[PDB]
Formats: C-alpha cells, sequence, structure tokens
C-alpha cells in the first residue's frame, strides 16, 4: 500500500511535466523551431507513458493476477511497448539532429525543414507502431497463465535478441558515437574562441548516464530471461520496467528544461 | 483581355459521354473559382457545378451529382467538365463562369460565350415573364426567394445577370446592391429579406434582354425564371 | 558662398514663421476640450458599445 | 561679416517667435481640465490577433471602412486583412524586403508601401485580372522612405530620410512640391483631416507644419530632446500629438503654435514608436520600446489604461475611422485588436 | 459561415500555404550586412565574390545575402534597426590610410556598442594589405605619428606570420588589428564575437573567410539551444 503512493506521485508527476512541455510549445511561438518538434514527439511518448502505462501497470501490483481481462492485457502490452519503444527512438532522432546541426552548421540549414523533420518523426513512431504485430500476430505466425500478462514471445531466445539490439543497443552505440562527435566539436569550438568544457561534459552526460542507466537493466533482463528461461524473478523484473518508466519522467527534466527558452516559458505559465 | 472560351460541345448520342473544356486567358486563372452554368433552350438558367481556387472544394447539381466530373489544369490554365451517362435532360448551352470569393469580391463577372450541347434548395420566383417597355422610361424587376437571403453577417447574397439576346450572361448587381464594373449607374438593386427590386432607370436599347436574379446563400445556386423586356 | 545663401533662405523662413497670428493657449485648450466633450458618446474606445453592437465580438 | 551678420539675425527672430509664444501662454491645458472628470481605467482586450506574418511587422494602416487593414513586415510581404474574420485578402510579395512603411488609400483601390530601397511602389488592388499588381514606383528620393499618405487616388506624400518631404502626382510619377526644411531624417507625418495640410517630424527633434498646397512650411514646433519617431493629428485638425525617444509624448497647438501638454512617466524610459487618437481625441494611444501600449487621457495626462499583448517592441498602431477598435503591430510579428466591453 | 465566406476562408488558408513555403526559404538563406566607409574599398570585395545594394553569392551550395546600404550619411542610427537579425556584420576597413584609422575605430565602437546589434558578430575585414605593405616598406611615414602607442608596442610571440613578410610589417599590421579587437573585448558578455581578417583588392578567398567565419556563427547559436556552451 505505502508503495502505491509513491509510485502513483510518479504517474502524477509524469503527465504533468509532459502535458506542461505540450502545452508549453502551442503557447509561445519562439519554442516553434524545428528542434523543439523532436522534443515534442519525445513527451507524447511518455504521455502515453503515464496516461495509459503506468496506471495499468499500478495496478497490476496491487492485484497480483491480471484483473484486466485477457483482451485489456494484450492492449496494455502493444501500449507499453510502443510508447516506450517511441520514446527511444525520439531520443535517438533528437541525437541525430543535433549532430548533423553541429558538423555541418551551414550545410545542414537546407535540410533542416519542418517537412523533413516532420517525416522523421513519423517514420519514427511507424517503427514503434511494429511492436502490435509480433504482440498480437504471433500465435498466427509462430507457457501462458490467466494471472500473468507477459507477452506470447517473451521466451523466444531469438527473437529477443534480435529485437533488443535494434530497439536499444544498436541506437545506443550511434548515439555514443554521435554525442562523442558533438563533444569532440565543442571542445574545439571553444578552444578556437579561447575548463569551459565541463558545461557540455555535464549536459551530455546527464542525457546519456540517464537514458542508458534507466534502459540498461531492462534490456539485459530482455535476453537473460530468454537464455535460462527460469532465471527470472517476478520482482525484478517489475523493478527493471520502473526503471524505464522513470526515462519518462527524466525527458521533461533534461531536453527542454536545460533550453533557456522553455525555461522562460515555463515560468511564464506557472506563475501566470 | 479576359476571355473564356468553351469548346468540346455537339451533338452526342444518349447515354455516352462529352468531355467540355474551358480555356482561359488574359486573367490569374489559378486565384479563381470557376462555376459551370447551363441554360436548356428556350429556358433560364442552371448552375450545374463548382470548383474552387486550389481544387480543394467542389460542388455538383443533384440533377448532374455522380455523372459529372469537374475538373482543373492550373498551369494550363483550362477547366473541364467531364460529362457521362447524357440524358435528354441534358441538352444545354454550357457556359464558363469565373468567380473569386473575397470581402468585397465579385463573383460570377465573367461569363464564357458558350459551348452547346444537343442530346438526341431555395427557390427564386420571377412570376412576371416578359414587360413590354419603351427607352427613356424607369423599369423595375421583382424577385422572390422563399428563404430570406440576408445572412447573419449583414450580407445579402442576391445576384443579378443581364443576358442580351445572342450574348452571355453578364453581372449588373452583386450581393442585392453593389454595381458590377462596367455597368452604368442607372441599374439600381434595392431588396429587403425575400423581396428585391432591380431598378432600370432611363432604360435604352441595350438594356433589352433576359434578367436573371441568383442567390448565392448556399449551394446548389439557384436562378429565377427570368424576366425579358421587350420594346 | 554656399554658407551665405543658406543663411539667407533661414532668416527669411523664420520671418513667415514670426508673423503669424497667435491666439491665447486658454482659448486653443478650451476648443480641445469641447470637441472631445462634443463627441465623447460616440468614440467606441472611450465608453465601449454594448457587445450586440461590437463587430469584434 | 555678412554671414555673421545674418546669423545674429536668425537669434533675433528665434527670440521674438520665443516671446511671442511665451505672450500668449496665458495658462496651461492641465490647468484648463483639472475640474472635468478623469475617463476611468481603460480596458481593453484583444479581441483578435492577426497571424501570418513570419518577421517583424513594421508599419499597418487601417482601411476607412474599418475593416480591412494592410500590414507590411520585413519578410517581403504586404498582407491585407478582413479584421473581422482574420481572413487574408491579398497577400503582396514585395521586391524590397526592407519596408518601412505602408499606406491604405482611402478609396480602398491602392495600397503603398516602402522603405530603405527609396521607392514608393502603389500597388493595384481592383484589377480584371484578379491579382495585385505594381501601378507605379515614385522614384526621387535620396534616402530611405519613412512614411507615406494617400490624399487621393492620385496623390500621395511621403517622407525620407534625406530629410525633406515630397508631394507626388501618381499618375504621371514625378513629385510637384517637394518640402525643405528639415536637418534631420523625416521619421513620420501625419496628414491634416481635410488633406490641405500635414505635419511632418524628424531626427531634429523638431515637427513642422506644412501647406499641401502652398508647399512651404508654415510652422516649426520644437520641445523634444531626440528623435522623434511618431506623429498624429488631432480628430478636428488644430493640433497634433508627438513620440519621441525620449519616452515622452507631446500635444502642440497648431493657432497657438506652441506646446500644451506633456505625456510622460518615471517609469518609462525607453522610447516611444507610434501615436494615435480615438475618435473623439479623449485618448492618446502610443506604442513603446517596452512591449506595450499605454493609453493617455490626452486632455490630463493621465495614463487611462495599458496593452500588453506583445512579447517584442511595439512598432506601430493605428485607430478606425468609426473608432471602434485599435490595431497594434509588433516586431513579434502579430497584429492585434483591442476595444473594450461595457 | 456563408457560402461566400467559406470560399473566402479557403483563399485565406491558401495564402498561409504559400506564406509557410517563403518563410523555409528564408531560414536557408544567411544575411549579411556590408558596413565600410568610401576609402575601404568594400566594393571590391563583394564585386570579386559576385537604394540597397544586395548581392548574392553562393559557397558550397549556401546561399548568402549581402547588403549595402549605400548613401546617406554618418547618422545611420534610424535603419540599423532593420538588420537586428543578420546572421555577421562585415566591416570593412583601410589599414593602409593611417589618418582614418580613428575614424574607423569610433565607427566600429558605436557599430560594437549599437543597442540593436548586441547579439550580432562582426566579421572584420582589414583590406587593402598589399598596399599597407607597400606604405610601410617606402616608409616615407610612420604610423607612431597618429598613434603614440605605436612606439612600445611589441609583436606577441603567439604571432603566426605568413613566410615572406618583413618583421616591421607584421608588427604594424598586427597593431592595427589588436586596436579593433581591443575594442570588442571591453563588452558584449560574449553574446557576439569580431573574425578580424587581413586581406587585398586581388584576394579570391574573401568568399571562403565569410564561409568559416559564419559557419562558427552559427554554430555557437546551435551549442546555446542544446546548453553545450
Ligand atoms: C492521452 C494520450 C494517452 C493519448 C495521446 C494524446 C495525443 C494524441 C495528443 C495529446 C497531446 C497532443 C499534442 C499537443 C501538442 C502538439 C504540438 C503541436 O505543435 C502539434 C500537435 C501536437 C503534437 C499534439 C498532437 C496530438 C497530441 C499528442
Ligand atoms: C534497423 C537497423 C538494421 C538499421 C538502423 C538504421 C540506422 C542505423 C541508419 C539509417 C539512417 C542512418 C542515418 C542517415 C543519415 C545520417 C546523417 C549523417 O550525417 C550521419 C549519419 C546518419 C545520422 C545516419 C546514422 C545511421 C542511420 C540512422
Ligand atoms: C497511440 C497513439 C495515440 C500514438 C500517436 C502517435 C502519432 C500519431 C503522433 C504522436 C506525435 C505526433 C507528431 C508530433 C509532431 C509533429 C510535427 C508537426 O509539424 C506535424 C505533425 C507531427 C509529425 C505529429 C504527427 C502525429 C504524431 C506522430
Ligand atoms: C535506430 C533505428 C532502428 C530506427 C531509427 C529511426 C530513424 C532514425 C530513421 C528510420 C526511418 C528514417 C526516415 C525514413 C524516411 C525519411 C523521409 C526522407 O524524405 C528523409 C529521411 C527520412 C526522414 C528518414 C530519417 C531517419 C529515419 C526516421
Ligand atoms: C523519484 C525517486 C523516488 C525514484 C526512486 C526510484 C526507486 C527507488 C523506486 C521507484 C520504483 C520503485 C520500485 C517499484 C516496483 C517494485 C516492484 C516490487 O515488487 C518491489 C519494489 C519495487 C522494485 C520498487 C523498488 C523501489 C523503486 C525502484
Ligand atoms: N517497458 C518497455 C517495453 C519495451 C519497449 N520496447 C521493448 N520493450
Amino acid at each position: 500500500m505505502p508503495l502505491v503512493v509513491v509510485l502513483s506521485t510518479i504517474c502524477l508527476v509524469t503527465v504533468g511535466l509532459n502535458l506542461l512541455v505540450l502545452y508549453a510549445v502551442r503557447s509561445e511561438r519562439k519554442l516553434h523551431t524545428v528542434g523543439n518538434l523532436y522534443i515534442v514527439s519525445l513527451s507524447v511518448a511518455d504521455l502515453i507513458v503515464g496516461a495509459v502505462v503506468m496506471p495499468m501497470n499500478i495496478l497490476y501490483l496491487l492485484m497480483s493476477k491480471w484483473s484486466l481481462g485477457r483482451p485489456l492485457c494484450l492492449f496494455w502490452l502493444s501500449m507499453d511497448y510502443v510508447a516506450s519503444t517511441a520514446s527511444i527512438f525520439s531520443v535517438f532522432i533528437l541525437c541525430i539532429d543535433r549532430y548533423r546541426s553541429v558538423q555541418q552548421p551551414l550545410r545542414y540549414l537546407k535540410y533542416r525543414t519542418k517537412t523533413r523533420a516532420s517525416a522523421t518523426i513519423l517514420g519514427a513512431w511507424f517503427l514503434s507502431f511494429l511492436w502490435v504485430i509480433p504482440i498480437l500476430g504471433w500465435n498466427h505466425f509462430m507457457v501462458r497463465r490467466e494471472d500473468k500478462c507477459e507477452t506470447d514471445f517473451y521466451d523466444v531466445t531469438w527473437f529477443k535478441v534480435m529485437t533488443a539490439i535494434i530497439n536499444f543497443y544498436l541506437p545506443t552505440l550511434l548515439m555514443l558515437w554521435f554525442y562523442a562527435k558533438i563533444y569532440k566539436a565543442v571542445r574545439q569550438h571553444c578552444q578556437h574562441r579561447e575548463n569551459r568544457e565541463r558545461k557540455a561534459a555535464k549536459q551530455l552526460g546527464f542525457i546519456m548516464a540517464a537514458f542508458i542507466l534507466c534502459w540498461i537493466p531492462y534490456f539485459i533482463f530482455f535476453m537473460v530471461i530468454a537464455f535460462c528461461k527460469n532465471c527470472c524473478n517476478e520482482h525484478l523484473h517489475m523493478f527493471t520496467i520502473w526503471l524505464g518508466y522513470i526515462n519518462s519522467t527524466l525527458n521533461p527534466l533534461i531536453y527542454p528544461l536545460c533550453n533557456e527558452n522553455f525555461k522562460k516559458t515555463f515560468k511564464r505559465i506557472l506563475h501566470i | 483581355d479576359v476571355q473564356l472560351v468553351e469548346s468540346g460541345g455537339g451533338l452526342v448520342q444518349p447515354g455516352g459521354s462529352r468531355k467540355l473544356s474551358c480555356s482561359a486567358s488574359g486573367f490569374a486563372f489559378s486565384s479563381f473559382g470557376m462555376h459551370w452554368v447551363r441554360q436548356a433552350p428556350e429556358k433560364g438558367l442552371e448552375w450545374v457545378a463548382y470548383i474552387s481556387s486550389g481544387s480543394g472544394t467542389i460542388y455538383y447539381a443533384d440533377t448532374v451529382k455522380g455523372r459529372f466530373t469537374i475538373s482543373r489544369d492550373d498551369p494550363k490554365n483550362t477547366l473541364f467538365l467531364q460529362m457521362t451517362s447524357l440524358r435528354s435532360e441534358d441538352t444545354a448551352m454550357y457556359y464558363c463562369v469565373r468567380s473569386i470569393y473575397y470581402y468585397g469580391s465579385s463573383p460570377f463577372d465573367f461569363w464564357g460565350q458558350g459551348t452547346t450541347l444537343t442530346v438526341s434548395d431555395i427557390v427564386m420566383t420571377q412570376a412576371t415573364s416578359s414587360v413590354p417597355v419603351t427607352p427613356g422610361e424607369s423599369v423595375s424587376i421583382s424577385c422572390r426567394s422563399s428563404k430570406s437571403l440576408l445572412h447573419s453577417n449583414g450580407n445579402t447574397y442576391l445576384y443579378w445577370f443581364l443576358q442580351r439576346p445572342g450574348q452571355s450572361p453578364q453581372l449588373l448587381i452583386y450581393r442585392m446592391s453593389n454595381l458590377a464594373s462596367g455597368v452604368p449607374d442607372r441599374f439600381s438593386g434595392s431588396g429587403s429579406g425575400t423581396a428585391f427590386t432591380l431598378t432600370i432607370s432611363r432604360l435604352e436599347a441595350e438594356d433589352v434582354g433576359v434578367y436573371y436574379c441568383m442567390q448565392h446563400l448556399e449551394y446548389p445556386l439557384t436562378f429565377g425564371a427570368g424576366t425579358k423586356l421587350e420594346l | 558662398t554656399a554658407s551665405i545663401a543658406q543663411a539667407r533662405k533661414l532668416v527669411e523662413q523664420l520671418k513667415m514663421e514670426a508673423n503669424i497670428d497667435r491666439i491665447k493657449v486658454s482659448k486653443a485648450a478650451a476648443d480641445l476640450m469641447a470637441y472631445c466633450e462634443a463627441h465623447a458618446k460616440e468614440d467606441p474606445l472611450l465608453t465601449p458599445v454594448p457587445a450586440s453592437e461590437n463587430p469584434f465580438r | 561679416s555678412e554671414l555673421d551678420q545674418l546669423r545674429q539675425e536668425a537669434e533675433q527672430l528665434k527670440n521674438q517667435i520665443r516671446d511671442a509664444r511665451k505672450a500668449c501662454a496665458d495658462a496651461t491645458l492641465s490647468q484648463i481640465t483639472n475640474n472635468i472628470d478623469p475617463v476611468g481605467r481603460i480596458q481593453m482586450r484583444t479581441r483578435r490577433t492577426l497571424r501570418g506574418h513570419l518577421a517583424k511587422i513594421y508599419a499597418m494602416h487601417w482601411g476607412t471602412d474599418s475593416r480591412l487593414l494592410v500590414s507590411a513586415s520585413q519578410d517581403g510581404k504586404l498582407i491585407i486583412w478582413d479584421s473581422y474574420t482574420t481572413n487574408k485578402v491579398h497577400a503582396i510579395p514585395l521586391r524590397s524586403s526592407w519596408v518601412m512603411t505602408c499606406a491604405y488609400a482611402p478609396s480602398g483601390n491602392y495600397v503603398a508601401c516602402g522603405g530603405l530601397d527609396n521607392i514608393c511602389s502603389i500597388y493595384n488592388l481592383k484589377t480584371r485580372e484578379g491579382n495585385v499588381r505594381v501601378s507605379r514606383e515614385l522614384a526621387g528620393h535620396t534616402g530611405y522612405l519613412s512614411c507615406c499618405r494617400f490624399l487621393d487616388d492620385n496623390q500621395i506624400v511621403t517622407s525620407s530620410g534625406d530629410t525633406t518631404c515630397a508631394l507626388w502626382d501618381i499618375e504621371t510619377g514625378q513629385q510637384t512640391t517637394t518640402f525643405t526644411g528639415h536637418t534631420g531624417d523625416v521619421m513620420s507625418l501625419s496628414l491634416a483631416p481635410d488633406t490641405r495640410l500635414f505635419v511632418s517630424g524628424a531626427c531634429d527633434a523638431s515637427a513642422k507644419l506644412w501647406d499641401v498646397r502652398e508647399g512651404m512650411c508654415r510652422q516649426t514646433f520644437t520641445g523634444h530632446e531626440s528623435d522623434i519617431n511618431a506623429i498624429c493629428f488631432f480628430p478636428n485638425g488644430n493640433a497634433f500629438a508627438t513620440g519621441s525617444d525620449d519616452a515622452t509624448c507631446r500635444l502642440f497647438d497648431l493657432r497657438a503654435d506652441q506646446e500644451l501638454m506633456t505625456y510622460s512617466h518615471d517609469n518609462i524610459i525607453c522610447g516611444i514608436t507610434s501615436v494615435s487618437f480615438s475618435k473623439s481625441g479623449r485618448l492618446l494611444l502610443a506604442g513603446y520600446d517596452d512591449f506595450n501600449c499605454n493609453v493617455w487621457d490626452a486632455l490630463k495626462a493621465d495614463r487611462a489604461g495599458v496593452l500588453a499583448g506583445h512579447d517584442n517592441r511595439v512598432s506601430c498602431l493605428g485607430v478606425t475611422d468609426d473608432g471602434m477598435a485599435v490595431a497594434t503591430g509588433s516586431w513579434d510579428s502579430f497584429l492585434k485588436i483591442w476595444n473594450g466591453s461595457s | 459561415v456563408s457560402a461566400e465566406d467559406k470560399a473566402a476562408a479557403e483563399r485565406s488558408k491558401m495564402i498561409d500555404k504559400n506564406l509557410r513555403e517563403d518563410g523555409e526559404k528564408a531560414r536557408r538563406t544567411l544575411r549579411l550586412l556590408l558596413l565600410g566607409a568610401d576609402n575601404s574599398g568594400k566594393s571590391t570585395i563583394v564585386k570579386q565574390m559576385r537604394g540597397i545594394f544586395e548581392t548574392k553569392f553562393q559557397v558550397d551550395k549556401v546561399n548568402f545575402h549581402m547588403f549595402d546600404v549605400g548613401g546617406q550619411r554618418d547618422e545611420r542610427r534610424k535603419w540599423i534597426q532593420c538588420f537586428n537579425d543578420v546572421t555577421a556584420i562585415i566591416f570593412v576597413v583601410d589599414s593602409s590610410d593611417y589618418n582614418r584609422l580613428q575614424e574607423a575605430l569610433n565607427d566600429f565602437k558605436s557599430i560594437w556598442n549599437n543597442r540593436w546589434l548586441r547579439t550580432i558578430s562582426v566579421i572584420l575585414f582589414l583590406n587593402k594589405q598589399d598596399l599597407l605593405a607597400e606604405k610601410v616598406l617606402a616608409g616615407k611615414s610612420k604610423i607612431e605619428d597618429y598613434f603614440p602607442e605605436f612606439a612600445r608596442y611589441t609583436t606577441p610571440e603567439d604571432a603566426t606570420p605568413e613566410p615572406g613578410e618583413d618583421p616591421r610589417v607584421t608588427r604594424a599590421k598586427y597593431f592595427i588589428r589588436k586596436e579593433f579587437v581591443d575594442i570588442s573585448t571591453a563588452s558584449g558578455d560574449g553574446r557576439h564575437i569580431c573574425y578580424p581578417h587581413f586581406t587585398c583588392a586581388v584576394d579570391t578567398e574573401n568568399a571562403r573567410r565569410i564561409f568559416n567565419d559564419c559557419k562558427d556563427i552559427i554554430l555557437q547559436m546551435n551549442l546555446r539551444e542544446y546548453n553545450l556552451v
């Protein structure tokens, strides 16, 4: 019971922060830049996690058996998998946009049209919705109990390894390489003008450590469960997914809050 | 100069298909909405179809909906009317009409010469079919509508057209009071609610013709029977 | 001789401005106050009209 | 010798004018209007927001029907708005994007604009082709075009940064009259209601009253300490108000030939960009650099209200001919329509 | 809304669609303000790289739009508000003319400390270096006559003179540059930077120097919004 109170606050904070970010872009015209489109997409996925995925997960802890029925269990898995994957890909496309705008600032200006950014956002969400097919069509294409709401393909080893690499491992390696290149340019940019580089290291560290630490235990456990088929524990499994949900709460505190225009806009609306 | 030339009309068999073209020159074609209006022999005007500027909005009359397709080619400045399953009821002269819509604009200001096709709802009433007139004397023409043409924005969407014998209709009065460009000041439009009057002071020989009142409050656009002036 | 030519024009202009008839400030102030008073009722910004008569509802 | 003697005579004439103005300064406008009741608090709401400009708006002008307005922005776009519906009636692409002024003809058939290109371009709004086209480009100014106002469909007055104003014959494209006498860049002009006189404010901190037909300067008004940016005739044509960079607005009288009232506040330290009067002239509305528009009591020099709806400089404002609403343009790329409610 | 009002509202939305397309083209193009005196030779740099004179030169498929507000006089405090959002200001001076250098220093100080130019970087060009080299080589006129501090000025060790350049030429050339940079470092608080360069009347690398300087201006803009700087 006391745990539910703590988790309920996290759910409310996630919805409140992401709703505030979404409306601030609408009201303020200085926030209509191309780079803020990716931030909007990132907050949408986290809002879906807070609005849909989190409350159902909290009820799952109150009552161990899934009391919402079979058809609603599949819907929760689809919302959990699509929104989390979209959040991961929203961070990835935002890292690409920042990488290209730093390596080739003048050349990338022509290709930064909102039309091309929106296509990138749609492409990230289109791949996110592809998680629905394995969740629902696993029986048609390729150990289940009514109490639990596990996915059908949870025991499969080859599929989980293939999906984990595409979902998390491959984007994380590129994000590490892209932000490494960005840090190379930021350090060079500061040295050309004049330890001021700690500003970028602190920001790049916060961006990357929060994304990795909140998601590495889940995706490590994502493939370990299939390897042994009995090493998995439900208490540990719920711990890993909640760390993934925390990343949704931290996203408004990382990308929008660190921006000056968002910070000014947030202070105006809250104080009315 | 502003020109609208229609082509493709002619005698067709019942149940056949025909493609009408309207080539526009001398004005920004892509900026104007376009209407097709037909006139059966020895009958009044009947609105057929409408395509807006930018091709976003298309309207058809019920008697032709599903059989006629209206389209435009902005780069070529050509207006099209694809007709299918043609009936004997479709025998008429088809006019190409330009109409631009913004605050203070004058829709239906220019009409084409028309092409003849021969096949082998607010009610606007013009009870007076013909009026004997003499030059230099003032004439009044009355029009009635089943519904009030006064909108809540203050406009009264009533139009007056003059079709001289052998010529295409010309706009005289738009929105019940405004005088169309190139029209002598002797024409004056007065109305209220459902009753409207077109006053022609000091009638001349050129004013002889058939006068039509059209409503533009809502689609389908409907015409009055028409009042003929004779000497 | 550019400065001397400009000096004559500036002096000649000041003669025209110095020969005008000036009314008292009290007379001018009363006229401004009178005009504001006479047209006060027909000023929508000063006295807002009822919402039915406002085109910008 | 002769030059020294002449410039001494100018000082004597200046003292004669200063003594003449002091002689007729028997009372103050503040003393005269002390007894009358204040206008109270003026509360205006944003009825409309006109969106579509993608850069700083530099000028706007209402049409005489109190419904259509034209705005100029440095995105190279002249836009004509239907203020009742916020519909865009026209969008005129400008050849030069550095526009500084725009004017709506009283007939409604033409609009004019011009800026750093030193050209006043006339655009025909009523063409048989259905599009707006350039009808005339008025060349002849050797500085930027700061303001322009139609007298009719054939005459327009322009003020320039080359220290001169000109009256133009649009049909022939030639300036019939040139108004010289300002020693700085003329930043604004206002037409008298009968269009027989106009006042202009320059960067020499002086306002000159010009006769349109005669073509000479009738009176010169001084008192500002910095460049004058805005000027507006009183509705009866017997007075005008100016706005300068010294954070003050002054009301000058034509017949008394002197300043009558100053509109300044201790908090206000920013320049003034635009000034206008309400239909009765009781309200003086001024746009400021501090993102706000202050409504002043013209008679009592009291700040009646504040229009706070912009996030950047208020670059221009105007009041409709019927007095129903006031439009404010701003560097934040938005136009807003304001009026009160009962 | 009536039938004609719906048609009018559709026309308005087609106007908005064309306004958005025009605003996308303006974002890809970099705007530059070309300032300088009559003797600066700013008309030579634009011609080689090629009311209001507008020039469009493209470097590496990047479009630069440069403006020169010719005419009028030194009273430019009014129209300078128009260029409140240009990417850079290209200020050109004449280093050979020692007599008018103080006017250029005073002119540069007004631009740098202008109220409406607090966030605009300056791409400073010190033009006519070939003429300056000949003037120093001749030795008829001395810079120390106009600037007393030049007698006590020593070339910094960090200086990297080009090969084949006389040390006297380098000492005078770097003294003129430091005078302008000293003005830039006085204020600004890092909002805008100055990018001094030495050019000649026959130099063909001016377009790329602006390109490399505008890249740093845009890069600094991107890093600030990412909170990386
Ligand atoms: C309530 C949750 C679970 C359902 C998802 C809500 C979605 C469909 C709604 C809620 C918030 C909305 C967003 C609010 C803000 C913006 C920014 C604007 O520039 C584009 C539209 C956009 C992006 C909206 C898209 C649709 C949106 C994301
Ligand atoms: C599904 C798996 C197998 C493929 C994943 C596609 C990823 C790895 C590919 C597809 C599109 C690629 C991007 C396309 C364009 C650019 C811009 C360039 O300046 C840097 C590389 C970068 C950013 C690429 C990074 C890698 C990338 C994102
Ligand atoms: C489960 C459902 C609710 C998830 C919905 C996700 C999709 C439909 C939503 C979420 C984020 C939204 C995008 C957010 C931002 C933009 C940029 C805008 O300029 C075009 C629309 C566009 C591209 C939106 C398209 C629709 C969108 C992709
Ligand atoms: C990490 C892997 C698995 C997923 C990465 C998703 C993103 C980075 C990839 C997947 C689909 C790709 C998009 C596919 C289609 C288009 C439309 C084209 O006109 C511009 C490139 C663009 C916009 C691509 C941008 C990058 C993109 C959005
Ligand atoms: C903002 C701060 C409070 C965030 C703190 C995050 C950590 C300390 C909290 C947030 C979510 C919590 C977890 C929520 C769910 C479970 C599953 C349960 O069977 C064991 C406890 C456990 C594993 C909790 C452990 C502590 C926990 C991980
Ligand atoms: N809770 C995270 C579910 C997920 C998303 N992608 C893969 N698995």
